[PDB]
């Protein structure tokens, strides 16, 4: 009634996503409908969780939740419109992003990502889907559908949370507690796509390929490097990978700048993973770098 | 600091707070809260019960700012913390998602989803903060176990 839908953008188990026009006032949102009348599917369940979390998270590099309408037996979350997600920019351009624009993408990920764990919420579902893209360059972090708020001591959170290509050693290993620390693995990942051809660094059929392809790339950590690492609960005994493997031949779109911030970004410890705050001070960020 | 103590001083609290309920027993809340819990487990939509101290005090900072002193019926009451529970879940659970039969009382689906978005507009800023400060966790911590 409120709004006239234009055409469907996308739709899975998280609900149909349309283009569409506001009949009032002419303004071009998203609407992401979510259905009601299936009473033994928690669907509903993700959706609220999502508008507690986007009511609290209002940021130009967050989708903006603008109104949720219930009609019918159906929820409408009301979202600001973007022209793509990154995933469809990558098949746009022949994966081929210019340095800058990578440099750009990355910025306003770290800007919302920080933004996100400075309000103590954790985002756990980073992937080039759940980033939109205008044609004016902003991007957008979206989908707050596994996302949970932080601070309260608990025996643990869910090991099955963010997709395997993005998934970081700790939560492989199935680490019981996780911090901020999961979404800069994460947002690492998503930087090499940007940085070669937007095709996935580790892209393993299971938990064991996962973790055999990123101790390959970057090595298998030591004691020394992440003591409590044979502690946790699904660790098994890897292979003695080198810490000598190049990252040039991985991402060729990077100076040494841009590689040292991904190694940051990319340490299996969680701890002694980079924060979002600590990477927009990194030297890849001044005016200076070449 | 048990989950029983903390449940029963969470009855307490209603039984105050909703004077017009003269038939209505501090037990009711906890075996609501219990079979919902039990319900879910035995579905196997969870592996282990949702109901904890800390889940039972954020579940409690709902209640407190959502019941109204002026519910009219235990059934009305129900229907309210329930909602407030299916929230808890969702905003604190473990799984990815919670099915609405285990929280469903009402034969109008519309009146509870309706429900559910009066609280998110309500208390979406606290859901957060009890989260966010530790300070705001240990005041209503406190505030709990003096309702008995
Ligand atoms: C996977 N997950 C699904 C839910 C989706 N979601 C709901 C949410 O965040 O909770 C939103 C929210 C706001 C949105 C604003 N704008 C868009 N725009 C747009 C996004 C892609 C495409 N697109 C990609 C490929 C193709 C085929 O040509 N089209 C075309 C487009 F117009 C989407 C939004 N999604 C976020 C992603």
């Amino acid at each position: 009634q409120k709004y006239e839908k234009l055409e469907k953008i996308g739709e899975g188990t998280y609900g149909t996503v349309f283009k569409a026009k506001n009949r009032e006032t002419h303004e071009i949102v998203a609407l992401k409908r979510v259905r009601l009348d299936d009473d033994d599917e928690g669907v509903p369940s993700s959706a609220l969780r999502e508008i507690c979390l986007l009511k609290e998270l209002k940021h130009k590099n967050i989708v903006r939740l603008h109104d949720v309408l219930h009609s019918d037996k159906k929820l409408t979350l009301v979202f600001e419109f973007c022209d793509q997600d990154l995933k469809k920019y990558f098949d746009s351009c022949n994966g081929d992003l210019d340095p800058e624009i990578v440099k750009s993408f990355l910025f306003q990920l770290l800007k919302g990502l920080g933004f996100c764990h400075s309000r103590n919420v954790l985002h756990r579902d980073l992937k080039p889907q759940n980033l939109l893209i205008n044609r004016n360059g902003e991007l957008k972090l979206a989908d707050f559908g596994l996302a949970r708020a932080f601070g309260i001591p608990v025996r643990c959170y869910s090991a099955e949370v963010v997709t395997l290509w993005y998934r970081p050693p700790d939560v492989l290993f199935g680490a019981k507690l996780y911090s901020t620390s999961i979404d800069m693995w994460s947002a690492g990942c998503i930087f090499a796509e940007l940085a070669n051809a937007g095709r996935p660094l580790f892209p393993g059929n299971d938990v064991d390929d996962q973790l055999k392809r990123i101790f390959r790339l970057l090595g298998t950590p030591t004691e020394e490097q992440w003591p409590s690492m044979t502690k946790l609960p699904d660790y098994k005994p890897y292979p003695m990978y080198p810490a000598t493997t190049s990252l040039v031949n991985v991402v060729p779109k990077l100076n040494a700048t841009g590689r040292d911030l991904l190694q940051n970004l990319l340490k299996c410890n969680p701890v002694q993973r980079i924060s979002a705050e600590e990477a927009l001070q990194h030297p890849y960020f001044s005016d200076f770098c070449p | 600091a048990s989950t029983s103590e903390l449940l029963r001083c969470l009855g307490e609290f209603l039984c105050r707070r909703c004077y017009r309920l003269k038939h209505l027993s501090p037990t009711d809340p906890v075996l609501w809260l219990r079979s919902v819990d039990r319900s879910l487990l035995l579905q196997g939509w969870q592996d282990q019960g949702f109901i904890t101290p800390a889940n039972v005090v954020f579940l409690y900072m709902l209640c407190r700012d959502v019941i109204s002193s002026e519910v009219g019926s235990d059934h009305e009451l129900q229907a309210v913390l329930l909602t407030c529970l299916y929230l808890s879940y969702s905003y604190m659970g473990n799984e990815i998602s919670y099915p609405l039969k285990p929280f469903l009382v009402e034969s109008c689906k519309e009146a509870f989803w309706d429900r559910c978005l009066s609280v998110i507009n309500l208390m979406s800023s606290k859901m957060l903060q009890i989260n966010a400060d530790p300070h705001y966790f240990t005041q209503v911590f406190s505030d709990l176990k003096n309702e008995s």
